[PDB]
């Protein structure tokens, strides 16, 4: 339901 | 937020969304109190009855948001946590007494038109404004009703502080001096409340003395959402400010 | 902190939001 956030924040 | 309205752009620039990394979902609200510190409710991070015990690496904060679900490119900023601090006398076993926590960000966030800190109350501002009938404002992306559903954008509701005997008489829980309650009475012709997902967000008041917004409360608990004869309960930020200050002074 | 609680799109521009007056009207102390 949430738009994917940029991968940089999940690293 | 039940029976609120859509926020205006930049209306609550201290609003923070606590966001779970995996699965990606809303966890809670929170507020920005400086370029490096975010305030929330302890039960957003630690609540053993519901098997909740998040660590720093489980979570992100999202600051500057308006839309609930969108990635707000060039507006919101996403920060990682350096460290969580939960009040050492937070009482999750009984009544959520001292329901307060701080999160230190890994790097300072840049302020903007959409990102700006709220003030914490001094003793005198708290004494003046924390009075029955005086209204504060609650914001969040939590559910729109107790049973259902969820908002497109940040919701806002203004609610009056309630006399302490009325708060106490609305519940079987032991209320403490570290809590206050707010909401309309059944006979008052207006309604509104926080709800699931609004936990940890701010109850703010605009001082009429210096025209600044102060965070008086943290969204803590309520028996359902927006039920007649129930009220929302908020952590009394001023009463816990010495602890806030001790944490920031020691670890900031 | 010196600038806390003053919103860029409201207080900093002397613009009021649509419901803040409801809060002010509830504050009796200091009138
Ligand atoms: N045990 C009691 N007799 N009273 C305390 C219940 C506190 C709990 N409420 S609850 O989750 O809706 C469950 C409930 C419902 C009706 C009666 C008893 C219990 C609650 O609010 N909790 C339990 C842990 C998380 C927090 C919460 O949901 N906070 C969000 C919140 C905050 C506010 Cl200010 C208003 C409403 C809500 C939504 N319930
Ligand atoms: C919360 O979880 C952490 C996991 O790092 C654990 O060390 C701690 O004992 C837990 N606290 C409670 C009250 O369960
Ligand atoms: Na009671
Ligand atoms: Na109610």
């Amino acid at each position: 339901d949430f738009e994917e956030i940029p991968e940089e924040y999940l690293q | 937020i039940v029976e609120g309205s859509d926020a205006e752009i930049g209306m609550s620039p201290w609003q923070v969304m606590l966001f779970r990394k995996s699965p990606q979902e809303l966890l809670c609200g929170a507020s920005l109190i400086s370029d490096r510190w975010v305030l929330t409710a302890a039960h957003c991070l630690l609540y053993p009855p519901w098997d909740k015990n998040f660590t720093e690496n489980d979570l992100l904060v999202r600051i500057g948001k308006h839309s609930r679900t969108r990635y707000e490119r060039n507006i919101e900023k996403i920060s990682m946590l350096e460290k969580i601090y939960i009040h050492p006398r937070y009482n999750w076993r009984e009544n959520l007494d001292r329901d307060i926590a701080l999160m230190k960000l890994k790097k300072p966030v840049a302020f903007s038109d959409y990102i700006h800190p709220v003030c914490l109350p001094d003793r005198e501002t708290a004494a003046s404004l924390l009075q029955a009938g005086y209204k504060g404002r609650v914001t969040g992306w939590g559910n729109l009703k107790e049973t259902w559903g969820q908002p497109s954008v940040l919701q806002v509701v203004n609610l009056p502080i309630v006399e302490r005997p009325v708060c106490k008489d609305s519940t079987r829980i032991r209320i403490t001096d570290n809590m206050f309650c707010a909401g309309y009475k059944p006979d008052e012709g207006k309604r509104g409340d926080a709800c699931e997902g609004d936990s940890g967000g701010p109850f703010v008041m605009k001082s009429p003395f210096n025209n600044r917004w102060y965070q008086m409360g943290i969204v803590s608990w309520g028996e359902g959402c927006d039920r007649d004869g129930k009220y929302g309960f908020y952590t009394h930020v001023f009463r816990l400010k010495k602890w806030i200050q001790k944490v920031i002074d020691q670890f900031g | 902190e010196a600038d806390c609680g003053l919103r860029p799109l409201f207080e900093k521009k002397s613009l009021e939001d649509k419901t803040e007056r409801e809060l002010l009207e509830s504050y009796i102390d200091g009138r």
